[PDB]
């Protein structure tokens, strides 16, 4: 909230295209995924992979996320330059809840993507 | 506000059987379709 | 962290027998599927929740 109120852009990708709500998706912080939407994020957004909010949270298995996301226009059809769907990654690390919700929303038809992280540490 | 959308929502997928004379079984399977698709509804924005 | 799973339970208003005087027992409970509780005390079949 802080942040925002500075100025501070929303939607600010690192080297290999993540954004804030890439990185919250992937975390399971929902709240913050709440607040980022709520301040124009971009729910569609995609790295240089391909890879969507939606498919870090598939890929992480939150089930909750992945309602949320959804609920405020995801697209569960895009698929990423490694070709996975965010349903087929549900699928293929077996999260039954994920795979039960992307199921309903998706139609007919080996990488795991990780935000970068910061390791210093005094 | 928040929860009265959600409320809105819940009642817009939400599937009314109406009664009828003649419970066959069979054209209660045909709703399978409906029901998908509420879902798909409730489930998406 | 943020939301949880949730189980829901519904409680009524109620008058025993041996001292009729109102208290709140409960009637069903939601576990991803809903039980209601009978007369007999005991916690009945998981069924859809029709409305």
């Amino acid at each position: 909230d802080v942040l925002i109120k500075h100025g501070v852009m929303v939607d600010a990708t690192t080297r290999m295209g993540y954004t804030p709500l890439h990185v919250a998706s992937h975390y399971g912080n929902i709240k913050l995924v709440k607040f980022l939407l709520q301040h124009q994020a971009d729910v569609n957004a995609k790295t240089k992979l391909g890879y969507s909010p939606l498919h870090q949270a598939a890929q992480q298995g939150h089930t909750d996320i992945v309602t949320l996301l959804l609920k405020n226009g995801a697209s569960p059809n895009e698929v990423s330059s490694d070709g996975t769907t965010p349903l087929a990654i549900a699928k293929r690390l077996g999260y039954i809840s994920v795979t039960d919700v992307l199921k309903v929303v998706t139609d007919e038809t080996h990488r795991m993507s990780f935000p970068e992280t910061v390791d210093e540490i005094l | 506000g928040e929860l009265l959308h959600s409320l809105e929502g819940f009642l817009d997928c939400s599937l009314v059987l109406p009664p009828t004379d003649a419970p066959s079984e069979q054209a209660l399977l045909s709703l399978v379709p409906v029901q998908r698709e509420l879902l798909r509804r409730r489930y998406q924005s | 962290p943020g939301t949880h799973k949730v189980y829901v339970e519904l409680q009524e208003l109620v008058m025993d027998e041996k001292n009729q005087e109102l208290r709140w027992m409960e009637a069903a409970r939601w576990v991803q599927l809903e039980e209601n509780l009978g007369e007999n005390g005991a916690w009945g079949r998981p069924h859809l929740s029709h409305l």
